[PDB]
DNA sequence: GAGAAGCTTTTAGAATTGTGA
DNA sequence: TCACAATTCTAAAAGCAAAAAAGCCTTCTC
RNA sequence: UAGACGAACGGCGCGUCUUUAAACCAUGCGUCGGGAGCGCGGCGGGUUCAGGAUGAACGGCAAUGCUGCUCAUGGCUUUUUUGCU
């Protein structure tokens, strides 16, 4: 549950970067099938993403490096299967 | 029966409603005494004496109602009509006076202050500060909430500009005017604004795709460019002007 | 997909290339079957199929046929939406002139040819002739002939004479003219103009020609030969109920023009005579001109009943054109309305949404969940299940609502708090339940208002609603710092009744262990809610960094204050609960809570405050009765006294000892005094009425009268209302504004009688009309501010600058209107603040002056600061986060991206609905004295007399922070000296108002230099005194012979050797004007300070005019250079006046009228920014002469005056940014090594960046003078035409852009709003920066 | 209209700004019930086919 | 037929009856409007026409006019107001002869109201119709003031 | 009948011309 | 010549919503 | 009752006639329907030329058909009144 996003804002000090980061993570959860990194409490994907940002384990850097890593492992699976 | 707010009296200087409340309380007190007499079945002597006392108080007032001429049969009819409260006529700029109101209150067994003691309905506790109770004439204006409510998910759209129709009569959407557009620009609400400008009003393929996405548990829009802008482009090319969208 | 919009003129070949076929017949449809008909305005052969994937005749229908053009009928089987995109054309038999490029004023065909407008107008409409190619004859080309002269020329000149008529002649002229040779020749001739009026004309014409040859246009494209036709589906012939048809008006106009074209083709085919073909060409011209813009020619043709029928320009123009109706604002799906009620149980991030509206707005989400759960396989089954409103749909609906926000909106969205996001709670009913606290933000009461609710669909819109627009984020206003979640009226009444004290209440003077025991005592009944008590209260100071220390002690309080102490969070003190807690006190409580603790405590605290205030307002039982309006017991005595005095004055007038006006003023003043006495008696009786005892004699305390507590808590009402209820309601003005003599001595507790009520009705009707007709003026002003400032965004962190405005406390001359603590709160210092001791860095030079730093400044008592200002920012195309400063709605520095022009315009405009629409220096306090710009000498009396027109004084405290300022004109009798100390109330100076002294720095005898007894002077002895003197006269009455003999006087010594001006070696010749009555004749040794020659003498529209930058009708003429000034020649039109500098040259001379009491004599100096004649001043002069800081400070002060007189509070950032957006152009003086013309007016950022990069090498830059435009001109004269055309003057803007061949890269907010993409301001800043990074 | 019994006091914020707090006894007695008569026209036309 | 039907059916001053109350009907019938064909307009109306003139007294109500745009132009006609043979509003007064206040009713128009001193309705009368107190509040030339008996 | 043939706002800015030197 | 100034033509004048009614060229047939 | 015709074909409708293709209308009556690409030809429509109102050729398109290869199967304007700012 979320009433205020000030704790989430304090760890991304723009308040317009928060919207885009949380949108990326929430779209991942909703469509990408990714598993939430925090327990679900009958929250929606947007609130779950904002809670994750509040905890301090999602931001632009973490998302970028995770995307790079998973793309690299999928490519590595291709490479192992083919060579 | 009804509870109003005292704060509407000082700023909105309508003292007439408090005076109406007091005089209505007095009238209903007279009617309550008449009902008490007319219930514990009495004789017409006491009723005519009391109604005469009620009709013959005040300063030197125009009307003289004498019940010695009423033949004792329509005095009971009059009392039956008066058991709901004695009607009172208070002409516009020569009406009653607070002394007359206090005298009429004292005719009944009401307090002259106009304010009685009340108790809380759900805690049984006396409110402090005696409150002004009385009878006020309430009107029901013809602005009913079941004629004002209206909502729409989707419907039909105009021909020339593929936008929702406007009105409750022809099922239609709300105008998101330019002042609301400014207020959204004053936040950082760029995506809300884009969706309200394209996928909820004009962009036809975008809004069909948005519907199909929503029903499929996916919340994402295809931007597109509004059809009203194309209508404007054609309306401007129909002059000699040649307005064109440059390359990528 | 695209980056810009290019506007230009359409060639006939280009129009033919847009076309799909050429329209020939006026007819539209058949009326047997409503299918189209060939070569009509609706034609399947031209404009595409009627039905999808079908041929009109019916031959081609298969999927294998998509594309084939049928041979039977010629239609192309394809989508019918193609009707919405295909244009035709009409081949006009004769060329025709486009109305816009002819009659736009300026005329783009007029000045291009240099011909005047009316001659071309006569030529086009076949009323006269025009020659071309004069040849070897004495007739030039562009001159105009007429019928008789044409006949004469033709008979006397052979075939080699081309004289044509109508648009064909205009086209021939336009095509024969070569552009390059004319441009070069006229540019060459321009250099020898000598700077007369004609120069301006030339710099217009050239600006056309070059701008008309740089782009790929030719002149003859302003004359129509082929005419496009709008696609059929944009001018539809919809059927209706019956056999008729609801046609559009464009169809009628096209039918008319096609009719006339066909007739003209017929006549030209059958070799008609000249008269009839002339008439028909004229009529076709009129038809086309009606089609393109119906009404610019003679009276607009009327369609059917009485209404001029719409043309294309009408469909583009106006408040109901495409721009303002369908692109800048739309109708939207997923939206609803209803009436609003109050829900006092909600938390302030919630609203109550009816179940019916919720189910109607969230249908697709419900379908999604239904198909997800499997409760309905196909979509139609889910649709029908929802239509039957089953028992499972409601749990789904409660699951598609949990954390999904909705936007609530009230009709006039004056500022950005008229839209807010809430988390719906489903409610059984039909009205939306709105939280009580957010009602102030909306300006919504609950007497019938409605509210519109919108649903955000996409995921980013939900995040934006949850993060930017949620009602728990918007607790502070953006117009100022102050909160907007202050409790309104019942909460404050409850907290004022609860936190109060009675001098002897039940259970007084016992000792308690804490708030909890106080509450138990009160609830159980053993004590009164406000009885004085001792309570042990533990309060937590968070003085230790991130650490709370819990002080405990015994405090003398009341039971109600102890009960209220429970809500208050940890960090706050007990000094905030230990008072009466009116409205301002609660506002300060919430403010300090926010600034100390944070956000979440403030939100929870506000909710708890609302709950407890409502609860204890219910418990109090506060009512209002008739016996709570206590009349003064002494009212009739005062009224009898005042009436007797009025009768005494009336008797005084009846005997004719007084006039009318002074009787009027005596009456008005005595009645006003009586009114004030009655008011004072009423309030003194009311406020302290209650008198009560503790243990003996009666003490007295503050009144528990209901109306007193209502008007004292700040809950509702003010002293004026309590005045009108109890004391007399005073004096009323009639419609003319003349105050009626007889007041209304009756008050509303008693009755007004008929006459008094009638006067009250005068006043009431005036007020209601004023409001109802000023709402629109405020709306127009707000629109203009938004459309000038909308494209200004914060786009950098630092410009790297030191310049900034000098902010000081603002004093009109009495008490300080508002301190320095309020001005520079949240501004960034530009140049460092020095400790008042000596040259010590007190705070660094890039601090954000928050509460700590400002309090430090206050305790150290700094006089003023220099702060970074937006108008002085060197960032181009936006501002930097530091010059703007703090985000007002938030607590931190402004974020990169935020759009501050829209919020500035909204802050200035929203309070516009509260504004209206229709001696000697007596010091106040004791302190040191200072003066500046003072030129004075000692007189015989030992005082000091001043010889300057800009002299002032300050009374200053013992710390140097100024307290009082005043202004002293030329020649005042100073009562003290500089640097001394005075006493409170000590008069410091005095003057003689109506006379203008000519006091001398020197003294001696007088010389009668150059007077003729009868012309220079006319003796007029002071008959009633006895003595006589000379009376000098002006130049407007004497004869021409003595007119040049200027009447003057001079002071000399005994011997006559001229006494020279002090400081130099020249005599002091004091030249005088007329009416300069020289009382002191020769033989009188004068003294300094002696009068040589007596010289006897809005509301909201004010703001609108200040932002329009309108020059007044009596401007205070300023001075341009230093050095000795002089008079000029003897009044050729205007009295000439010359200035002479010392370092510079003296060609400068000004043409001043003869209706000004000038401030300067011949023998006196001036300076840039001096006044030559007082009066209201022009901002243009301030910008040109004094500077840019001068004009911005001037405008800020003169707007804040209006906004502070009404009790409104706006920050000074907003006016500063609107000023920045006004002064935005610049005219180049020196072309330099750049490519700018002699006097071209160019965007200031353009020349700034141009010369900035040009000075990379050693070349020279340019010189510019900034122009001050209004808000209509500053927004119309922008570089982007899409913005300007959607605002005002669509025809002018589009013609200018089209002939100029302009190109619009969007770059703005309104432009991206129209084309339906992300604005480059908020959450869309990142995407636009990304796009700019890929170029 | 109808002549109702009134008390001028605040009550738990339910008559906060201009709202009114009615009792159920006003609705049970149908003191403010009104009758509204609509009209609905079905017009059968001479259409093609 | 076309002209009379155009007047009665589709005209600015021939408007749909306001009918949900007897008061609504009766006060719609006694309604004066400064708009219409031959009158001014809502936006072209200044403020001197939007206002209560002193000669409205007894002929036009000051406190019954619709709020919003057309305030002051949709005036309502007083209880005793009437009309001359020429079309000017008039209102009834009682002749006051020789101090005694008789009961013959004269109907005065605005251009006759200015040549008399009209006493006030609630000015006290004693038996046989004298003014009990020796000086009364009146209005003589578009302005109220206090006059001898 | 059905189907065509064809008589009053107010303010303000910018462009003429109409004397005026 | 080249400058003020009276004329006059052009633009603009808040937002949102509810209900109702009247209409959607002249005319010329034979 | 059935048959035929009405810009290619089929059903249905409508109009007309009775073994016949006419008459009616004149982007030659109305509504609906054709699994697709390549290939064969070509109703219909046009280009060129001549001939002297007539005729030869033509392939960008293309109707009833034929063989073979590949594939999932829905309203706008004016007026009036009202409501909230
Ligand atoms: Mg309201
Ligand atoms: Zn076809
Ligand atoms: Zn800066």
């Amino acid at each position: 549950a979320r009433v205020t996003v000030q704790d989430a804002v304090e760890k991304i000090g723009n308040r317009f970067d928060l919207v885009l980061v949380a949108a990326r993570r929430a779209r991942q959860m909703q469509v990408g099938g990714k598993d939430p990194l925090v327990p679900e409490e009958n929250d929606k994907t947007t609130v779950i993403a904002l809670r994750e940002i509040e905890e301090g384990l999602i931001n632009n850097q973490i998302l970028d490096v995770r995307e790079r890593q998973e793309q690299q492992e999928q490519e590595a699976a291709e490479l192992q299967a083919v060579t | 029966d009804i509870v109003l707010n005292p704060l509407g009296v000082p700023s909105r200087m309508n003292i007439g409603q408090i005076l109406e409340t007091h005089l209505g309380m007095a009238a209903k007190g007279i009617g309550d005494k008449i009902n008490a007499m007319l219930k514990q079945q009495q004789e017409v002597a006491k009723l005519r004496e009391f109604i005469q006392r009620a009709y013959d108080l005040g300063a030197d007032v125009r009307q003289k109602v004498d019940l010695s001429t009423f033949s004792d049969e329509e005095v009971m009819r009059l009392a039956e009509n008066l058991r709901k409260g004695m009607p009172i006529a208070t002409p516009v700029f020569d009406g009653a006076k607070e002394a007359e109101i206090k005298e009429l209150l004292k005719l009944g067994d009401l307090p002259t202050s106009g304010q009685i003691r009340l108790y809380d309905g759900r805690t049984g506790e006396q409110f402090e500060r005696p409150v002004t109770v009385g009878y006020m004439y309430m009107l029901k204006l013809n602005h009913l909430v079941d004629d004002k409510m209206h909502a729409r998910s989707t419907g039909s759209y105009s021909l020339v500009t593929q936008q929702p129709l406007g009105g409750k009569a022809q099922f239609g959407g709300q105008r998101f005017g330019e002042m609301e557009v400014w207020a959204l620009e004053a936040y950082g609400a760029a995506y809300t604004l884009q969706e309200m400008l394209t996928v909820k009003s004009d962009d036809v393929n975008g809004r069909t795709k948005m519907y199909k996405n929503i029903v499929d548990g996916n919340h994402q829009m295809e931007p597109g460019m509004p059809e009203s802008f194309n209508v404007l482009l054609k309306e401007i090319r129909s002059l000699g002007i040649n307005i064109e969208l440059e390359d990528e | 997909e695209f980056d810009a919009i290019k506007i230009a003129l359409a060639s006939p070949d280009m129009i033919r290339s847009w076309s799909f076929g050429e329209v020939k017949k006026p007819e539209t449809i058949n009326y047997r079957t409503f299918k189209p008909e060939r070569d009509g305005l609706f034609c399947a052969r031209i404009f595409g199929p009627v039905k999808d994937y079908e041929c009109l005749c019916g031959k081609y229908k298969r999927l294998k046929h998509r594309g084939v053009i049928c041979e039977k009928c010629g239609v192309e089987v394809t989508q019918t939406k193609v009707r919405r995109e295909r244009m035709g054309h009409i081949e006009l038999a004769s060329p025709t002139a486009h109305i816009w490029f002819l009659k736009s004023l300026p005329s783009r065909i007029g000045l291009l040819l240099d011909m005047p407008l009316r001659d071309i107008e006569r030529v086009l409409y076949f009323e006269s002739y025009v020659v071309i190619e004069g040849g070897m004859t004495n007739l030039e080309r562009q001159q105009i002939l007429t019928e008789e002269q044409y006949l004469d020329a033709l008979e006397e000149f052979g075939d080699e004479f081309d004289a044509k008529m109508g648009a064909e002649a205009i086209q021939a002229l336009l095509k024969s003219m070569d552009l390059e040779q004319e441009c070069e020749q006229l540019r060459e001739e321009l250099n020898e103009t000598n700077s007369e009026t004609k120069r301006k004309k030339l710099t217009k014409r050239i600006k056309l020609l070059e701008a008309f040859v740089q782009s790929g246009n030719k002149p003859e494209w302003m004359i129509l030969t082929v005419l496009p036709v709008l696609p059929p589906d944009l001018r539809p012939l919809v059927p209706l109920d019956g056999g008729r048809f609801a046609t559009s008006d464009l169809n009628d106009l096209y039918r008319r023009v096609i009719n006339r074209n066909n007739r003209l083709k017929r006549l030209l085919d059958l070799a008609a005579p000249d008269i009839i073909v002339r008439n028909e060409k004229r009529m076709l011209q009129e038809a086309v001109d009606a089609l393109l813009d119906n009404g610019r020619r003679g009276r607009a043709i009327t369609g059917s009943n009485k209404r001029p029928l719409k043309s294309l320009a009408d469909m583009i123009k106006g408040k109901q054109g495409r721009f303002r109706q369908n692109l800048l604002g739309k109708r939207v799906d997923y939206s609803g309305r209803s009436v609003i009620t109050v829900g006092p149980y909600l938390r302030l991030h919630q609203c109550g949404l009816p179940k019916k509206m919720a189910l109607e707005l969230f249908k697709p989400f419900i379908y999604g969940k239904l198909e997800l759960r499997g409760l309905a396989t196909t979509i139609k089954a889910a649709k029908k299940m929802v239509e039957r409103e089953e028992a499972v749909v409601w749990d789904i609906l409660d699951e598609v609502i949990r954390e999904h926000p909705v936007l609530l909106n009230r009709a006039p969205t004056l500022h950005r708090l008229g839209i807010q996001a809430f988390e719906p709670v489903l409610i059984e009913g039909k009205a939306i339940q709105l939280h009580p606290l957010v009602c102030a933000a909306y300006n919504a009461d609950f007497d019938g208002d409605q509210m519109a609710v919108h649903v955000p669909l996409t995921l980013e819109a939900q995040l934006e609603a949850r993060a930017l627009m949620m009602s728990t984020n918007n607790i502070l206003s953006p117009a100022n710092g102050e909160p907007i979640i202050v409790p309104s009226q019942d909460v404050v009444l409850g907290l004022y009744y609860m936190t109060r004290d009675c001098v002897n209440a039940k259970g007084e003077g016992m000792v308690l262990t804490g708030p909890k025991e106080a509450e138990r005592l009160y609830r159980s009944g053993l004590a009164s809610l406000h009885a004085r008590v001792k309570v042990r209260i533990t309060e937590y100071e968070k003085d230790a960094n991130g650490e709370l220390v819990a002080k405990t002690s015994l405090k003398d309080t009341t039971v109600g204050r102890a009960i209220l102490w429970m809500i208050v969070p940890k960090g706050l003190p007990y000094s905030i609960v230990n008072q009466a807690l009116g409205k301002k006190a609660i506002s300060k409580m919430l403010n300090t809570c926010y600034r100390i603790l944070g956000l979440k405590p403030t939100v929870i605290f506000a909710d708890q405050i609302m709950y407890t205030g409502f609860a204890y307002a219910a418990r109090s039982g506060a009512s209002v009765g008739i016996d709570d309006m206590v009349i003064p017991e002494k009212k009739h005595e005062i009224i009898s006294e005042a009436e007797a005095e009025v009768a005494e004055i009336q008797e005084q007038f009846q005997s004719g000892l007084v006039t009318a006006g002074e009787r009027y003023n005596k009456v008005i003043d005595i009645w006003a005094a009586a009114n004030d006495r009655v008011s004072k008696a009423m309030m003194d009786n009311l406020q302290t009425e209650t008198v009560i005892n503790r243990d003996g004699q009666e003490e007295k305390q503050v009144s528990f009268n209901s109306i007193y507590m209502m008007a004292d808590s700040g809950a509702r009402g003010s002293a004026a209302q309590i005045r009108q209820l109890a004391g007399m309601r005073g004096l009323m003005a009639k419609p003319d504004g003349s105050i009626i003599e007889t007041p209304i001595t009756a008050n509303f507790r008693e009755g007004l009688n008929v006459l008094q009520y009638f006067i009250s009705t005068h006043g009431a009707r005036k007020g209601l009309a004023d409001t109802a007709l000023k709402t629109a003026n405020s709306g127009y002003l707000t629109r203009r501010l938004v459309d000038v400032a909308q494209d200004l965004v914060v786009t950098e962190d630092d410009c790297g600058t030191h310049e900034g405005i000098m902010m000081t406390p603002v004093i009109e001359g009495g008490d300080v209107k508002e301190p320095l603590r309020d001005r520079v709160l949240g501004r960034v210092t530009a140049e460092d603040v020095l400790k008042p001791g000596t040259a010590d860095i007190l705070v660094p030079r890039n601090t954000l002056l928050h509460e700590q730093w400002c309090d430090l400044l206050e305790e150290n008592s700094v006089d003023a600061v220099k702060v970074r200002s937006v108008v002085s920012c060197d960032t181009d195309f936006g501002v930097c986060a530091h010059c703007y400063g703090r985000d007002l709605a938030r607590g931190h520095i402004i974020n990169k991206g935020e759009a501050i022009g829209v919020i500035a315009a909204q802050s200035i405009g929203e309070p516009g609905t509260q504004l209206t629409m229709r001696s000697s220096i007596q010091v106040k306090n004791k302190g040191s004295i200072k003066l500046s710009n003072v030129k004075s000498v000692v007189n015989s009396s030992g005082k000091l007399v001043i010889t300057s027109r800009n002299t002032e004084l300050k009374l200053i405290d013992e710390f140097g922070r100024t307290k009082e300022s005043y202004k002293v004109p030329y020649g005042a009798v100073l009562a003290k000296g500089d640097g001394e100390q005075v006493a409170g109330g000590e008069t410091v100076a005095n003057w003689d108002p109506h006379t203008m002294p000519v006091i001398t720095e020197v003294s001696g005898f007088v010389r009668f230099t150059d007077m003729i007894d009868g012309q220079t002077i006319t003796r007029q002895t002071d008959e009633l005194t006895g003595l006589s003197s000379l009376v000098v006269l002006d130049s407007a009455e004497r004869t021409a012979g003595g007119k040049d003999l200027r009447p003057a006087l001079k002071i000399v010594d005994a011997q006559g050797n001229d006494v020279l001006i002090p400081g130099t070696d020249m005599p002091a010749q004091y030249f005088l004007p007329g009416k300069a009555i020289v009382q002191l004749e020769d033989g009188v040794q004068i003294s300094s300070g002696d009068t040589l020659a007596r010289i006897p003498q809005g509301g909201l529209p004010r703001v609108a005019d200040l932002f329009e930058a309108r020059r007044p009708k009596e401007p205070a003429i300023l001075a341009e250079i230093s050095g000795i000034v002089s008079f000029g020649k003897e009044t050729k039109g205007k009295r000439r006046l010359v200035i002479t500098p010392v370092d510079g040259s003296d060609p400068y001379e000004e043409m001043i009228p003869k209706w000004r009491q000038l401030n300067v004599f011949e023998g006196e100096r001036v300076e840039r920014g001096d006044v030559i004649s007082d009066g209201p001043e022009a901002p243009h002069d301030i910008l040109r002469l004094r500077g840019v800081h001068a004009v911005t400070r001037y405008i800020v002060n003169e707007v804040q005056d209006v906004y502070r007189l009404q009790g409104v509070k706006i920050n000074d950032k907003h006016i500063e940014v609107i000023v920045r957006q006004m002064l935005r152009k610049a005219t180049i003086v020196n072309a330099g090594s750049s490519d700018f013309l002699e006097g071209e007016q160019v965007e200031y950022s353009r020349v700034k960046i141009a010369n900035r990069e040009l000075e990379a090498n050693g070349k020279v830059g340019a010189t510019y003078s900034r122009d001050l435009l209004g808000i209509t001109k500053a927004s119309l004269a922008t570089e982007s035409f899409i913005s300007a055309a959607s605002f005002q003057e669509t025809t002018r803007v589009l013609t200018e852009a089209a002939v100029a061949g302009k190109r619009d890269e969007l770059r703005g907010l309104k432009e991206n709003v129209i084309v339906g993409r992300l604005i480059p301001a908020g959450t869309g800043y990142a995407y636009h920066q990304d796009r700019m990074r890929r170029r | 209209g109808q002549n109702m019994r009134v008390a001028f006091m605040p009550w738990n914020g339910y008559n906060f700004e201009d709202s009114i707090l009615v009792s159920e006894r006003v609705v049970q007695e149908d003191r403010f019930t009104t009758i509204h008569i609509q009209e609905l026209a079905c017009v059968s036309r001479d259409t093609k086919l | 037929s076309a002209a009379v039907k155009e007047f009665f059916g589709s005209s600015q001053l021939s408007q749909f009856m306001d009918q949900n109350n007897p008061l609504s009907e009766i006060t719609h019938k006694r309604r004066i409007s400064a708009l219409g064909p031959g009158g001014l307009t809502r936006e072209r109306a200044g403020f001197e026409v939007r206002d209560v003139h002193p000669t409205h007294y007894g002929r036009v109500c000051p406190i019954e006019t619709p709020e919003g745009p057309n305030i002051g132009l949709i005036n309502s006609l007083s209880v005793y107001a009437q009309t001359n043979e020429y079309g000017f509003l008039e209102t009834p007064y009682r002749k006051v002869t020789d101090g005694v206040v008789t009961d013959e009713i004269h109907y005065l128009s605005a251009i006759e109201e200015g040549n008399y001193v009209i006493a006030q309705a609630n000015s006290n009368l004693d038996e046989e119709g004298h003014f009990v107190e020796d000086l009364v509040t009146c209005r003589s030339k578009g302005e109220s003031s206090l006059f001898s008996r």
